[PDB]
């Protein structure tokens, strides 16, 4: 099993911050990192199809940059109408693990 | 790289070694993925009448009665373990989550499968993005409409490939061999060369000769899901490079002269290439195996028979304690003329009259009873029995290394070890152990 | 336009048997496998497991042996997970996923609560 | 269906019998008439330079030259035994006529046919249709005219199917096999099968695999008169269902360790899949008659070699008096790994070095001088000699049923019957006259 | 020309040989050139989006790497020593030019060697002057047009020969056979054949049957340089026309009933079709040499064993000392059918059942322990074991020539010779040395 | 031989008339009946295909049935440009037999 | 559209030889075969045989055996009939005809009269 | 080697005067045969491609027949723009001969 | 529109070299081969020989045997003849020619004069 852990776990941020997450591993995972945005009482959607590859329909805001263990994504802007929970998993092999969750806030 | 083939054909064993070959030996495979994203396209709902719509159907039609054909084979040597297990590492659950996810934005990329084999990655065809976006959206409501020819055209021009890929995975059961072009083609495959892990002098050698890669590769089936088709292509690589590598070539010598009615004969059991591997000689018995081009030839060590390095005593002197040569030993009389790659050899023997020929001068030669042999020089065509065989037209340094013929020290008494296959020291004791049968025989009758 | 729809959110009581169904709608359900995830109350994100949408042999994870089973439909296009033995830590979300281009694509949580 | 294959390999002859396949044999043929309605056009009298009426030009002119093609080859086993008298029937003057009534209004009908047999027809494919009512039309005075594209390619997709045809036929000489996609497509293929004669058993079996029916089915050429080109497609019935069958997969085993120098061999003649029909067992000695599908085989009685029901009595006791056994006896000691389902026997002897392998775990095994078996458990690559052996991923309930060698009875003085494939008790006869051959030898001798 | 074929059945040796074919033999072959004007295009600078541009540009990609494919095979028996003769003279600088010269205004000339030889010439396709005329003009500058869809379909059409042409030779190394109807049109063999350098007679019969020209034909490949692709097509000449020729069935015929456990048996070592050759008769060993069609057969003297004109004598007396016969002499029991032209051996041996059969009588006749013979009157199917064999239903005098086995004269006490094929002469010496081994074993017993 | 008989060998009908007419067979015969139209002085034509298909131009007022040994036409209104001699001939095999005629009349 | 055209009447007297030729126009004339038949004066329509256009072997009733010969030429696409041994019974029509699509095609008839 | 010769190694001829030109070959060459038209000063260049077919793009006046070893040229009008050498030259094998070169003139 | 460039002429003493080139414009250099032509000053048109463009293997007549070689480089679609040994008789035009459908085609001629 590989260990996946999020160094900030509580977070607070401005409207014009550039906020950094950061995900590790216990082992070497090349690239097959993925970010989820969990909205309160509602279904989270992927962002980031691999380390460096942003999902589509997602602003542009988002990007992310890292191979095999440290990870880390890269926020333009914050914006209001983007909040939550941030959780990080890999996908290299079974079981599947993810993060302790970035509960994104508003300074 | 100046073709100096030097052919020295022998009197001893009428057996005629080829030289100056610089051959490339395969110690192992390649294993890469190609994967054509299918598109699983349900039964439209269409009831145009036109030609170019009804057209459109029949097309879609095959397209899915290939895939289920494709489906249909995916329910049930070293020359296919590697694109084996392969399959069976992509049948994992979520490996091809991650080839799809690697091969998102790029025709190539190179991922790490869970065992630890990196596989280098295709695209060939994109079948799907095609489909959805051109068949699909017109054709999709109760109202069918497709006013371009072109569209068809070029549908029915794409979807021929994968129908093709059907065709022979069907005909060869999942397996097919040699690499046709219709599974990579010719840009594809240079591609792939040049991504190889290997050095700049084995991706000149195999990117010098493309059609022989083509013959001594592969092709697999693994996996039909996910709306993905992953057939893995086993290219090869070649170890060792430029070796010294010499065919030796062999033809059946008889008795001296022909002794009326019935005698022996010794042909040499080990024909095809030679080539020498990290100090130990490989030999190659299969015909197939080892392919010809130009000055140097093309090997594979699937099933070689590695020799040690005194296998070179066996052509200067058969007779050597050295190593151990051998020699089937048979008791038919045929005339034959094993062409080679610098003359021929000519085993006229009998009746049957054999002379050599050219084309402007007539006949200018007469053989006899003995594997002689002719020089392609002043020589075009060489007439024996009832067949004309055409003698090679190369030029090389060509050297009759007379001797004596190996006959003359077997026993004239009796000749046993007929129909055998051994090595020659096994037919030492072959004729050790008849002569010991004589021997008892006529001692008991004495003895009597 | 992939949708996945859950069945409703359910109150019960520990001892008995919990259903929750998933509805594959938009794909062949035969090739794409269904994947199964854990919502602690508060806490991250579990995975129970895979089950395969094509034969119907599914592979758990060391944590949840013995009291889950998921089984499938195909003909009606469903896979429901069947909960016996219930314990109280079964509070949460329930979450059915498939692989979609890398990550993960997860449909509406069902919440589940246990009562005394 | 569960896939409970139970593999049982044995050390007394060293030859591993799979178990648990649910066999159907064949036991007739059921032939039916396919008429292709062609057209007798005459040459056209157009003088048009355009290049669509040129186009269709050559493409009339390429069915005409396959319409002479077809006549061309009418005019000169149980394999075909009932399609030829199909055939000579229907050469009967009034069956085409009766044929033609019958198929007047509807694609498919059933004939009665003079001698007795009841054959059912179809009409796959309309050429004289379309020919008379789209091309002889518009082209048919001294102007011509073609304005639509879609009915040059309509037409060129049409008589594709036919080009198909009329090539398989010339190729193969008026019979081919396997029943090829473009004689009968699955479609109508699966719809003959739905109007079989048969239970719904055998219905259901032939249709969930049928591309087994493909390969072993045939087809045949009869006649092109009256305007039909009649082929007879041969599809086979299966009598018996789901009968306990199981392969037989055998191995040579040599003597005690190696003896250095020279020794005996004896692999089982009898190979190849074998299945119980109505008491008596039937065997099939040859790999192309019997085909795997999952874990259901399929079979045809065409050569099969009928035996009684103690064949059984091989397998576990060799010696037994009740059944006659046979094993081929050898002089050749070759190292190698016949692959079975569940399994893999290994004969490592001599020189050689042979060692299982695991791509995770490296060699775990090293083997010894004897046919040793290895399991699918723990094992994915065995690696023999120089080649590497692929071993079957499948999971069964494998059975190491361990015994002694058979070898060690035999007499080490002398080691006779070389290059025998008799019966077993036909090698005890001939190990019996070579220890009498020795016998009076020893005896003449003492008299002496 | 009745076909008035009269088989004769002997119970002598139990072999039928057929009668009444005219035979055709081949005594050699007639090179032609056909070449194929290339063009070398450069790769066009065309940036256009369109469909119908890029389909054109795939095509030309086509053409260009069959091209560069025939470059790559051109760059490395009697059967083909003519057509390479003939690339060789044209290899000589100059040739080629002579050719083209030749064929600058006419499609077919004739064209004298430089070492003599006078060849007919073609020019199948004409790929550079439509390539130069239609694709370079519009697609030239940078602005790419192409409007007519009819111009890219004919194109793909035309183009479609030199790929087949590519394929083929690619698959099959340069040389290729039987003469596919890619590389020469039906028509165009024809007017070839019209224009050979032969009698009325002749030309005539190789008119009536094209196929067995096109079975019997070749094909080589010479030289891509200076803008053509010329291929040497060599199409036989038939110089004896319409001389008696025989096919021999033969079959095995086994011990006097069947004596149980183990005896002798002596099928016919020769088989296939005999013919006459200016006074002495040819023999043909092998099944594809000679073809049948209709009442006469076609043959081919590339490996034809010529022989002396008392092989009749075989027939009708196998014991006669003008000629020397031979027999297969055997020891395995197998029960089989040997199918005639007007007939069909049985040879029911042992436990084995074999009766006659008809579709409206049932089963009218059951045979014995003997190699019995059935006429195809009456009788249209054969049921020899567990096999259905068809009989022909030609109509011909059949002639029981009945007589005694050959068996019988043998001695039973020991039954030598097992699996020789030898001629009859080289038996009785076996026989004679058999029983010389046994008469001094008794006489050593009794000196004892 | 399979001998044909017809029972209605003079038949004489009105303008408004459903006339039937019946042939049997010796032996059984599947279908492969025909029956034809002799105009008096002229070459009759046939009218139905097999035992119930008529033949293209024949007018609808036409019709057959029946299998085996006993067909029988259908004929739904007697119109006076139709009259002649009707013969009903099987196809089954050679030798080929007619009927004895029905010589079909005007009331 | 395929016309079948037959010769015309005669009126000669017994022993002597009667030629009536068919010809086919509008189709190949080597597959379709040409059958004949007989009509008697008042009585039902007799059949002959046939003649197979593509060999020219024929097969006859044994009705009509021993007097009756049709011969064929496949160049001119006509087929003819030869009557020798002229009987009084000779008297009726003579028909041409093939397999068109089940039953018969004749052409017109030919008006054959016995004089003495 | 094959010798070839011109009669008529100096020729001068009027405005409207029918020239005729013949090449003589010491063996036999089965047509073969060419002619070049020198100017003086210049590149000569073909004008009839074998013995008895002109090249494109020369006046018809010029044509040429012969077969074996003799060959000859026809001229229908002398036209003042040609005037140079001309030389005949067969391609048969090699060696390459030339002939003495016809030095055509005005009268 | 196949056009040949050869090089300029040039006037130069015995005893040295000289280099004379001609570059092939409008057809792919591989296949068709160079030839080589004298023209002496005031006399008839001898042969050299030829070169292949292919390979690169000479052959030469035994008249200009010992003195003349050509070389190619095929890369820069150009041929060149090294003249070394130069003698009195070297006066003349040079000319490149190839195999245009019958006879040769000959470009511009390139005038070499010999001082002393």
């Amino acid at each position: 099993d590989i260990q996946m852990t999020q160094s900030p776990s509580s977070l607070s941020a401005s409207v014009g911050d550039r906020v950094t997450i950061t995900c590790r591993s216990s082992g070497n995972i090349h690239n097959f990192l993925t970010w989820y945005q969990q909205k309160p009482g509602k279904s989270p959607q992927f962002l980031v199809y691999n380390a460096k590859t942003l999902a589509d329909g997602v602003p542009s805001r988002f990007s992310g940059s890292g191979s095999g263990t440290q990870f880390t994504l890269t926020i333009s802007s914050l914006q209001p109408e983007d909040f939550g929970i941030y959780y990080c998993q890999h996908f290299w092999t079974t079981p599947y693990t993810f993060g302790g969750g970035t509960k994104v806030e508003i300074k | 790289s100046s073709q100096n083939i030097t052919e020295e054909f022998y009197q001893s064993t009428c057996s005629a070694v080829s030289r100056g070959y610089f051959g490339a030996l395969r110690t192992g495979w390649y294993t890469s993925v190609i994967t054509i994203e299918l598109s699983n396209i349900k039964e439209i709902k269409c009831n145009g009448t036109d030609t170019k719509v009804k057209l459109i159907k029949q097309e879609l039609d095959k397209y899915k009665n290939a895939v289920t054909d494709l489906q249909l084979l995916m329910q049930n040597g070293s020359a296919i373990c590697s694109g084996i297990a392969v399959c069976k590492v992509l049948h994992l659950e979520g490996e091809v989550n991650k080839i799809k996810n690697a091969l998102l934005s790029t025709n190539k990329a190179v991922v790490s499968l869970s065992n630890g084999v990196s596989v280098l990655t295709f695209k060939v065809l994109d079948l799907k993005n095609y489909i959805n976006n051109r068949l699909l959206p017109i054709l999709n409501q109760q109202s069918c409409r497709i006013p371009n020819i072109e569209t068809v055209i070029e549908f029915q021009q794409m979807n021929s490939r994968l129908l093709e890929i059907t065709r022979e995975f069907s005909v060869n059961a999942g397996v097919t061999t040699p690499l046709s072009t219709y599974m990579l083609t010719n840009s594809e495959l240079l591609s792939l060369i040049n991504d190889m892990p290997i050095t700049n002098d084995q991706k000149k050698l195999m990117s010098s000769n493309v059609q022989i890669v083509r013959q001594q590769s592969y092709s697999i089936m693994c996996i039909i899901k996910e709306e993905v088709l992953a057939y893995v292509v086993q290219l090869p690589i070649y170890g060792v490079i430029d070796t010294p590598c010499w065919k030796l070539h062999t033809s059946p010598l008889c008795t001296t002269n022909i002794k009326e009615g019935s005698n022996i004969c010794l042909t040499r059991t080990d024909r095809g290439w030679y080539c020498d591997n990290a100090g130990s000689v490989s030999f190659f018995p299969q015909a197939d195996t080892c392919k010809v081009q130009s000055n140097r030839v093309f090997c594979d060590t699937m099933n070689s028979l590695t020799l040690p390095s005194e296998v070179s005593l066996c052509n200067t002197d058969i007779f050597n304690s050295k190593y151990d040569c051998k020699i089937m030993t048979s008791k038919t009389d045929i005339s034959s003329s094993v062409i080679t790659s610098l003359g021929a050899i000519v085993s006229c023997y009998g009746k049957t009259k054999c002379t050599a020929s050219n084309k402007n001068r007539g006949i200018i030669k007469t053989f006899s009873n003995g594997c002689d042999y002719v020089s392609n020089k002043g020589v075009d065509t060489v007439s024996v029995g009832n067949t004309l065989y055409c003698v090679n037209k190369l030029e090389g340094q060509n050297l009759y290394v007379k001797g004596e013929p190996i006959i003359n020290y077997y026993d004239p008494l009796v000749f046993p070890s007929d129909e055998f296959d051994a090595s020659i020291s096994q037919v030492n004791e072959k004729i050790n152990q008849s002569l010991a049968f004589i021997r008892r025989s006529d001692e008991l009758l004495s003895a009597i | 336009q992939i949708q996945l729809v859950q069945s409703g959110p359910e109150l019960k009581k520990p001892g008995a048997s919990v259903k929750i169904s998933c509805k594959a709608s938009g794909y062949t359900f035969t090739d794409y496998s269904m994947h199964w995830l854990k919502q602690a109350p508060g806490k991250g994100l579990k995975w129970m497991g895979w089950i395969t949408t094509e034969t119907g042999e599914p592979t758990y994870a060391d944590d949840f042996k013995g009291r889950f089973a998921f089984s499938l439909d195909t003909s009606a296009s469903t896979a429901y997970l069947q909960i016996s033995s219930l314990k109280a830590e079964d509070t949460g979300v329930y979450f059915c996923a498939r692989y979609y281009y890398g990550p993960f694509y997860w449909g509406q949580g069902t919440l589940v609560t246990v009562s005394s």
